[PDB]
């Protein structure tokens, strides 16, 4: 109902084309600007003088590019958003004009005719103050060309809309326009004409913020949304998907239609596939029938593959369907009748997606293949029928479908081909085999990801983004970096994951949700990165994990407390592998020091390295130290640079180190402040340990 | 230089008051690309030779009468008319053929 916030990106470059792949690493990363913006500055001035002319909104299936123009055009009717810019708005659908064929501006005008029909005369005698808002300019198999230019026709005049349009954004009628054009896809050059100049805005999802808000204002008793939130704030996965407002409306309903009669909310769902088969499985109560969802799936597949959507009756005959399969099928909600003369339709385009991934696995038993849905990685087609044949995705339709189908050999078949179409590897690929959720298959499909790095932008692009480069063998290194403060080498292992956009406390609370299961991919870096109290929570529970296999781990310059030191020397006790711990250019105190130095003395916690370049340390916590260098069998290197240290503290480090039982072989320390007598002390410890060395800035 | 024309009574005073030089009569309008921006260039021709030739501006909007009477819907539109009757018309913002079809008619 209300208007739930997004996110809109305001890249400053067209992304038209990129036939040159990436080229130089800073061009790829110099690209992905970011620049968020408000719903109220979208037809703002924007970097230099000169205002855009075209916007486009793209963005994922069910992104919310189709409720953000009518949340705009129903806001400037009751006149809250540019009342002194815009004349008039005017709301047209791509989909509703693709229908007919005979259209003109005066007809467009009386049909959209939000207000009392006013003169057409001073209507077009006002150029720079009218807006146009179209609802997608993918899903109609237009053109959008004007017919050799040079000629403008009067209204009222018939002509297709495939010209119109096409001359509306071709600066020939009504040249000085603003256009709200919304698109799927990026590449519009072939189908605009003349493009150049345009706003590239990216439609996001719903943030932390805008879930709550959502969530809370769906039901109608406060429990209810309070046992919701709580179950899908539980199921990690989820809460990362849900940033789509389709996901979400998906997970409440099922949520609603569970709490209905009498249900114990349960999600065991982790990617957009098993909760459509759930809801699914929902609607499908008992009704051991099945043939009458293939025949239904059949003419979702037949209709997306013409264009179509609108279902006219006589189509349903041809493909099995009768009058009670149709009464079922609008009582269970699939389909929905509309207050329009007979025909039929879904009650999404997503839906009809689904329902045309299902009908090829339920016929069948590469991109050439997949010449009917098009649009390879850039269609969920694609990311629904991969998803569909993983072991999870080939769980839930055994029940509905009574035929057993095939067991892992129909992903195996499909192996090859992604193999050699996925040279270009890019993020919608990324989705599209996260979708496959499967060990057997994101072992050959990915073993390839010889990447540099990328830009991750959202909730579940950094979980699919963690989850993918997992599984591979060739990553060693995974980079994460504010990218301002982007310093970084260019080794094949390295994979940097730069990100231009602010985030709330979620960034990182999905991240370190994947490092379950970890292959290869032993050493983290996050340096840079601001975290929060229950971030690194987050972090010593997945140290917790026993199947959690992190090597070195580096935290430089992350802002962290006292009190998260505590909680990460108590998530050190459950592990044995971690090996190297970076605490460089961070903020400590001397308690601080004491809860590391506990541990440290222990046996276990075999950490061989230790870095506390600039964290502030005084003489006060070299006796802790001390203790740790005389008890720990196991420090091997130990960095106390950049510390205020003085002559106690040094004397005290040096009776630890005098011991016998000591391990560490290369010191850190400071010397310009130490006293005469300092360096002779230091300097006989050296002599009389020759496996001692202590080394400086240079 | 160019003259509005305001009704059908203007129009039929300019093609009397012409006398025997070319008559241009143009369709335009403000909405219109391709007229706004051959106007300046009609302009500049009719001022070279204004001796033998008159432009006349005629809005569309403001003389939907007059469009009805000579039967064009497409602008930009030139017609040229010779001893109060049209001798040849067109349409388009072509600046080469509308020069040389001047040319040819004067
Ligand atoms: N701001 C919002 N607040 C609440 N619900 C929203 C919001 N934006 C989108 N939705 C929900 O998203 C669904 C409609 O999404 P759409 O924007 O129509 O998807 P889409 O952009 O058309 O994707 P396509 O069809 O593949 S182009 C409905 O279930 C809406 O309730
Ligand atoms: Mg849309």
């Amino acid at each position: 109902q209300k208007f739930t916030q997004l996110l809109l990106l305001q890249r400053p470059h067209p992304r038209s084309q990129d036939p040159l792949v990436k080229r130089s690493w800073p061009d790829y990363v110099e690209e992905n600007r970011g620049h968020l913006i408000e719903i109220r500055d979208l037809f703002g001035p924007g970097l230099d003088t000169q205002e855009p002319r075209i916007v486009i909104l793209q963005g994922a299936a069910g992104i919310g590019k189709s409720t953000l123009a009518r949340q705009v055009k129903e806001a400037w009717g009751r006149g809250q958003l540019y009342g002194d810019r815009f004349q008039h708005v005017f709301y047209f659908s791509c989909r509703e004009l693709a229908q007919s064929k005979v259209v003109s501006l005066a007809e467009l005008i009386g049909k959209d005719g939000t207000a009392t029909p006013a003169p057409i005369r001073q209507i077009l005698s006002r150029p720079e103050r009218l807006l146009f808002i179209l609802d997608g300019v993918d899903e109609p198999g237009w053109v959008l060309q004007e017919p050799s230019s040079e000629l403008c026709l009067h209204w009222s005049q018939p002509q297709p809309a495939d010209a119109l349009l096409g001359s509306l954004l071709g600066k020939t009628i009504l040249p000085e326009a603003s256009f709200l054009i919304t698109a799927r896809t990026t590449a519009l050059q072939n189908l605009i004409p003349s493009l150049e100049q345009a706003r590239w805005v990216e439609v996001l999802g719903f943030s932390e913020s805008s879930r709550k808000e959502y969530f809370y204002r769906y039901f109608t008793d406060e429990r209810q949304a309070i046992r919701a939130f709580r179950l899908v704030k539980s199921n990690k996965e989820l809460w990362a998907l849900c940033l789509v407002p389709w996901v979400s409306w998906l997970a409440c309903t099922c949520l609603m239609q569970q709490m209905k009669r009498k249900e114990k909310l349960t999600l065991t769902s982790k990617t957009t596939t098993t909760l459509c088969l759930h809801y699914l499985a929902q609607a499908l109560q008992a009704q051991p029938l099945g043939p009458q969802l293939r025949d239904l799936c059949s003419l979702a597949a037949e209709g997306i593959w013409q264009k179509k959507t609108l279902f006219s009756p006589d189509d349903l005959r041809k493909h099995g369907l009768d009058g009670a399969i149709i009464s079922t099928f609008l009582k269970m909600g699939i389909l929905q009748e509309h207050p329009i003369p007979l025909s039929y339709s879904f009650i999404h385009l997503c839906f009809q997606e689904f329902f045309a991934a299902m009908s090829y696995v339920l016929e069948d038993e590469k991109t050439l293949e997949a010449y009917g849905i098009h649009g390879l990685f850039g269609a969920s087609t694609t990311r629904f029928l991969l998803g569909l044949l993983s072991d999870e995705g080939e769980r839930e339709m055994e029940n509905i479908f009574h035929c057993r189908l095939s067991q892992g050999r129909n992903l195996m078949q499909w192996v090859p081909s992604l193999q050699l179409l996925l040279q270009p590897h890019s993020l919608e690929s990324l989705h599209c085999l996260y979708e496959t959720r499967n060990k057997t298959f994101l072992t050959q499909v990915m073993a390839h990801f010889e990447e540099m790095g990328m830009c991750v932008e959202t909730d579940m692009e950094l979980l699919v983004c963690t989850f993918c480069i997992k599984f591979s063998r060739h990553v060693k290194k995974l980079q994460l970096i504010e990218g301002r403060q982007h310093r970084s080498t260019w080794s094949p292992t390295m994979v940097v994951l730069f990100r231009w956009v602010p985030v709330t406390d979620a960034y990182w609370q999905i991240l370190f949700s994947v490092l379950k299961v970890t292959r290869n991919l032993k050493e983290l870096d996050l340096s840079g990165n601001s975290l929060s109290h229950s971030a690194v929570k987050s972090l010593c529970k997945t140290l917790r994990r026993p199947r959690c296999l992190l090597e070195t781990l580096r935290l430089a310059g992350c802002g962290l407390t006292a009190e998260d030191c505590k909680d990460l020397a108590f998530g050190l006790r459950a592990n044995q592998t971690l090996t190297e711990l970076d605490l460089s250019f961070n903020v400590l105190t001397d308690a601080g020091a004491k809860h590391l130095c506990q541990r440290l003395r222990q046996p276990s916690c075999k950490l061989q390295r230790l870095q506390l370049v600039s964290c502030g340390l005084t003489s006060d916590c070299c006796q802790d130290l001390a203790s740790v260098l005389s008890a720990s069998p196991s420090l091997k290197e130990l960095d106390l640079q950049q510390n205020n240290l003085d002559d106690v503290g040094v004397r005290l480090l040096c009776e630890g180190l005098r011991h016998p039982a000591c391990k560490l072989i290369r010191l850190g320390l400071d010397q310009t402040t130490l006293s005469d007598e300092m360096r002779q002390e230091l300097r006989a410890l050296e002599q009389e340990k020759p496996q001692l060395l202590i080394f400086s800035r240079r | 230089m160019s003259i509005h024309i305001k009704d059908s009574d203007d129009l039929k005073n300019r093609l009397a008051e012409a006398g025997d030089k070319l008559v241009v009569i143009d369709f335009m309008a403000t909405w219109c690309g391709p007229c706004k921006m051959i106007g300046p260039k009609l302009d500049e021709m009719a001022n070279e030779m204004s001796d033998c030739i008159v432009v006349l501006k005629v809005d569309v909007d403001e003389c939907e009468d007059i469009a009805t009477e000579y039967n064009i819907n497409s602008m930009p539109t030139f017609v040229f008319v010779k001893n109060s009757k049209k001798i040849e018309e067109f349409s388009g913002a072509n600046v080469d053929k509308l020069r040389n079809t001047i040319i040819k008619l004067k």
